């Protein structure tokens, strides 16, 4: 049978392999008829230059538009032949091509996925088809208040580093961008060790590694500054006013990365539409549900290579914005002093819950494996997670959060009707209790 | 023309906000 | 490990279970009472009933629940459709029993306190609003209203004049009428059969009474048009397909994947879909077309849901529509048939793999059939689809009465007589 | 519960804050001289 | 240590009720109570037919105290009839806070 500790123990473990030129391989076997095959590259925006800015997201489109051996829309008709779905997506630190398909068709799968990574037909017929689509998306992307307001947040905190910039880059580059830079950008960042292959499904390791297949792969971080600042785009038309507040935090591999995972579970999150009511446990989900001080808010946690961001994101009506900010800083400050053993548990449990339920399904597993290798190295420390959790103790939390919260310089970014959002020197004077 | 995964739509409310579907 | 063990009771409530290796352990409970069981004066109840899961049980205060579940770190869900409401609940390997304890009390031992009902009233509007931001929702609910008379046309949401009209009695009656031990199905996943098998027989045995089937839905013609300011027309065009559990109900599913286009390649305009391609050649700038198929117990509908601009709307429909006639004229390609069936097998298997997704399809058979069908059987049933059958089936769509709904600027919209 | 958290080491100091305060506030025994104290 | 005095109590309590004026204005036992937070919530849940008839007795009560006069003693409340209607609601609200107040101990 299965007991909580026992259920950790029987899982197909990570497999690893090398090729000669620095490509990597890895996999797992779920005894399942379907499989995810993918590729995860570390070539990001924070590498790209000021002229190359946006090229990455630009390239991201062209790959499926036809390639060296299989011209335009000959490629797709083979994917739709298998009936396999096909996907790609980007991120500031990563880029991912992957396929969900039956275990059977895998022989073509890689050999297809192989080609797309490197050989790409680049035809200015496609470019002008593309250069519109982007100049179509940029102007629209104003329509989503969320995605915007983040692009405020980075630029305001990180100003003066390659990390401080948009993914897609300013519009003007989209016009001027010529496939010369692309080929250069292609040439630079797509070699191994950068590249990583992964997969999970009915695949066995060795039946992969042979058809890891006779193909080929290929032949920098500097730390970033933290600028305590503010930005306000004040626009009084719109009905509601977003806010985001954040403080800087550690990178991927680091012990404190776990402690803070738990805190932001405890403060919890509320939304308009929950069935919670006024009886919820999360002290901001009880209060802000009572009077609907804010329509909804979630806490986010983002960790880059050497750096991470902590903070929340909340929407509320303009007369109400003050009262969030206070009641917020109540929470962070009651943690760093007055926290308690009991309340820890309800935080601790949820993390065990979400961590595990995050592993259902083929792709979410595989997707994890991809970033992990680039991140922590090979480590997929599943059962170890639990072992790392029991580290967490009362004195653990209050020693951790005393670092990053108490008496710091926040980063505020907001989007109108911001007007009531207090002037900066209030917030800074609201981070540190005077004991009241 | 969206059922798209499965038959018609849905409504779900618990905690986590709500979900529509096809 | 072990495969599906489903056990009738004398009571008639199906139970089934597996034993997993995972710390993931989840339970589900399905009931036959959906929207189709709301009556004229009975409207809007189900859509309230679905929000009340946190109210006070018979034995436990509404407070002790909500703090209780979260302390464990559990999660409770609710789901409805036009047919089967399902209370889903999930937690860790260990703690299920305390949580299995609450699941009953909610559905077994309700109490509706008039002062705890009235406070919840305003919630509906907040719920109803965020639902209709996607008009692709709001188009559908009109559609059923056009294509029926009595039952299925009912909304999944509460009409507005009906808001302050929900009395506890209405609830407390609709509880016991359409809840019964014949109509319910309890499905575990990671838990041993006997533990599950024990408690269910105890609490969930009530009556009797059952099942009030008086809805034949009586497919009947009609159409609905609506004029709003939005600049993008939506359109649906539907004729009556056949009921679930038929090679036809299988055949239509074959037919869609021929025409029916979900994106299989991100940003890729689907060239394998004859429909979206057959249009784009003779037409202009953005639009979208997709086939639409859903099947219920006594009947199911088939059609295609389109989106365009105000000018193109007239042509988009006529273009796509005649394209179907081509197929009804005998034009066919066996490879596409062979290709489509592959997509279907693909679309189905990848759909099932996820536990939750798997969990739903389990009981979906249960309340309908009462058995389990291994996916292999599905597969072998898939390829049984004949070519002329597909054609002949599509010959029914064109040859039979149709219905429509449209929301947006209608200036150029055709009517069902011009088609 | 009652967990009395750093509030205790907090209060403890604050108590010692004013205690010295009065001595500083006032004079009296002037206090064993201990770095200059007039005669 | 009360037996006959107990039988003398109801001579005082059941009779005491006669010695506290609120019998003589038309009030009841319940409508007297000093308002408190629970009562604030206890009031909400009363259906109409009780609620208004809780109002009118007061509204008639106060006015009389303005004119320093007292109802005809035929129409005084009768101790045998004592409407307790408040209790069945009130014990709920006292109960249901006990739980939170205790559940939040630990």
């Amino acid at each position: 049978t299965a007991t909580y500790a026992q259920a950790l123990q029987s899982v197909p473990e990570t497999q690893v392999s090398q090729l000669d030129n620095g490509l990597r391989v890895a996999s797992e076997q779920s005894s399942q008829p379907t499989c995810t095959v993918g590729v995860w590259i570390d070539a990001g925006s924070r590498y790209e230059s000021e002229k190359n800015n946006g090229a990455g997201y630009f390239v991201e489109h062209l790959a499926f538009k036809g390639t060296k051996n299989r011209p335009g829309n000959a490629l797709e008709k083979e994917v739709e032949s298998m009936g396999a779905h096909l996907n790609a997506y980007s991120t500031r630190e990563h880029t991912a091509y992957y396929i969900k398909a039956l275990s059977k068709d895998l022989p073509k799968a890689v050999e297809l996925l192989a080609d797309i990574v490197q050989n790409c037909s680049l035809e200015d017929s496609q470019i002008e088809k593309e250069r519109d689509v982007i100049l179509q998306e940029l102007q629209e992307n104003d329509t989503s208040m969320r995605d915007v307001v983040f692009n405020y947040l980075h630029a305001t905190a990180f100003q003066g580093t390659p990390l401080a910039q948009s993914v897609e880059g300013p519009s003007e580059n989209v016009r001027k961008l010529s496939r010369a830079d692309l080929t250069e950008y292609l040439s630079r960042h797509y070699k191994a060790p950068r590249m990583v292959l992964a997969a999970a499904g009915g695949l066995e390791h060795r039946q992969l590694l042979d058809l890891a297949q006779k193909h080929f792969s290929g032949l920098t971080l500097s730390p970033c500054r933290f600028t305590g600042s503010q930005i306000c785009h004040r626009e009084d038309g719109l009905p509601l006013a977003h806010v985001a507040i954040a403080v800087e935090g550690p990178g991927w591999a680091h012990p404190d990365n776990v402690a803070l995972q738990v805190a932001n579970a405890i403060i919890g999150h509320y939304d308009c539409t929950y069935g919670g009511g006024a009886h919820l446990s999360s002290p901001l989900a009880s209060i802000a549900a009572t009077n609907k001080l804010c329509q909804s808010f979630q806490t986010f946690n983002i960790c880059y290579a050497d750096t991470g961001l902590l903070g929340a994101h909340f929407v509320c009506d303009h007369m109400s914005i003050d009262d969030m900010m206070f009641v917020l800083q109540g929470q962070w400050m009651r943690l760093c002093t007055s926290a308690t053993e009991s309340e820890v548990l309800r935080g601790k449990n949820l993390l065990r819950n979400a961590l595990v339920s995050h592993l259902d399904g083929t792709t979410p597993v595989c997707e994890d494996i991809g970033r992990s290798l680039l991140t922590y190295g090979r480590r997929i420390p599943l059962a170890e997670w639990e072992s790392r959790i029991a580290e967490v103790d009362a004195r653990v939390v209050r020693e951790v959060c005393s670092k990053y919260f108490y008496d710091q310089c926040p980063a505020v970014a907001g989007f109108g009707p911001i007007e009531q959002l207090p002037d900066y020197n209030r917030i800074r004077s609201g981070m540190f209790w005077l004991r009241f | 023309g969206q059922a798209a995964g499965r038959p018609l739509v849905a409504s779900v409310s618990l905690n986590v906000p709500a979900s529509v579907r096809y | 490990p072990q495969d599906l063990e489903f056990t009738r009771l004398p009571n008639g409530l199906v139970i089934a279970s597996l034993e997993n290796y995972a710390p993931a352990s989840r339970i589900g409970l399905f009931i036959k009472a959906g929207s189709r069981y709301e009556n004229s004066n009975n409207l809007g109840t189900s859509h309230l009933l679905r929000l009340a899961s946190s109210l006070t049980t018979k034995g436990a205060s509404s407070f002790k629940i909500t703090r209780g579940i979260e302390a464990v770190g559990g999660k409770l869900s609710v789901t409805s459709t036009r047919e089967n409401m399902a209370y889903t609940v999930e937690c860790l390997r260990d703690d299920v029993d305390i949580l299995m304890e609450f699941l009953l009390n909610v559905t077994t031992a309700p109490e509706f306190r008039r002062w705890e009902v009235a406070a919840l009233q305003p919630q509906l509007r907040i719920d109803k609003a965020v639902a209709l931001q996607n008009p692709q929702a709001h188009v559908i609910e009109n559609l059923h209203a056009a294509a029926y008379r009595n039952a299925l046309a009912n909304s999944l949401y509460c009409p507005d004049y009906r808001i302050g009209k929900v009395t506890p009695v209405e609830l407390h009656d609709y509880v016991q009428n359409h809840f019964t031990s014949a109509r319910m199905a309890l499905i575990g996943l990671g838990v041993s059969h006997p533990v599950l098998k024990q408690v269910a027989e105890q609490f969930l045995n009530i009556r009797g009474g059952l099942g009030l089937s008086g809805a034949k839905a009586k497919y009947h013609g009609g159409e609905i048009r609506e004029q709003n300011g939005d600049s993008l027309v939506h359109a649906a065009l539907v004729a009556e397909s056949a009921a679930i559990g038929s090679a036809e109900a299988n055949a239509f599913s074959v037919l869609q994947h021929v025409l029916g286009a979900g994106p299989h390649v991100k940003r890729g305009s689907n060239a394998t879909s004859s429909l979206y391609q057959a249009v784009a050649k003779g037409v202009h700038q953005p639009f979208d077309v997709s086939a639409f198929n859903a099947s219920y117990s006594d009947s199911g509908l088939f059609g295609f849901y389109t989106i365009s601009q105000a000018a193109s709307a007239g042509d988009v429909i006529k273009a796509a529509y005649n394209q179907v006639k081509t197929i009804a004229q005998g034009n066919l390609s066996n490879p596409d048939v062979q290709a489509a069936k592959n997509k279907l097998k693909a679309g189905y298997l990848m759909s099932v793999e996820s536990s939750e997704g798997f969990l739903d399809e389990v009981g979906s058979q249960a309340l309908a059939a009462g058995s389990y069908t291994p996916p292999s059987t599905v597969l072998q049933q898939i390829d049984a689809v004949a070519d002329a059958d597909v054609i002949n089936a599509a010959k029914k769509f064109v040859s039979g009465r149709k219905s429509m709904a449209a929301s947006g600027n209608l200036g150029h919209t055709p009517f069902i007589d011009e088609l | 519960r009652q967990l009395a958290r750093n509030w205790v080491p907090t209060a403890s100091l604050w108590g010692a804050v004013g205690a010295v305060g009065l001595v500083w506030a006032t004079d009296w025994r002037l206090i064993l001289d201990w770095v200059p104290y007039i005669n | 240590a009360v037996s006959a005095s107990s039988r003398w109590l109801e001579g005082i309590r059941k009779w005491y009720y006669n010695a506290a004026g609120f019998n003589k204005l038309g009030l009841m036992r319940d409508d007297t109570i000093h308002e408190n937070d629970d009562v604030k919530e206890a009031i909400r849940r009363l259906p109409e037919n009780l609620y208004n008839d809780r109002v009118f007795r007061i509204k008639r009560a106060l006015d009389l105290s303005m004119r320093q006069q007292i109802l005809p003693k035929e129409q005084w409340t009768k101790y045998e009839e004592d409407k307790s209607y408040l209790e069945p609601y009130l014990k709920e609200v006292i109960r249901e806070r006990k739980e939170r107040e205790e559940w939040a101990k630990k």
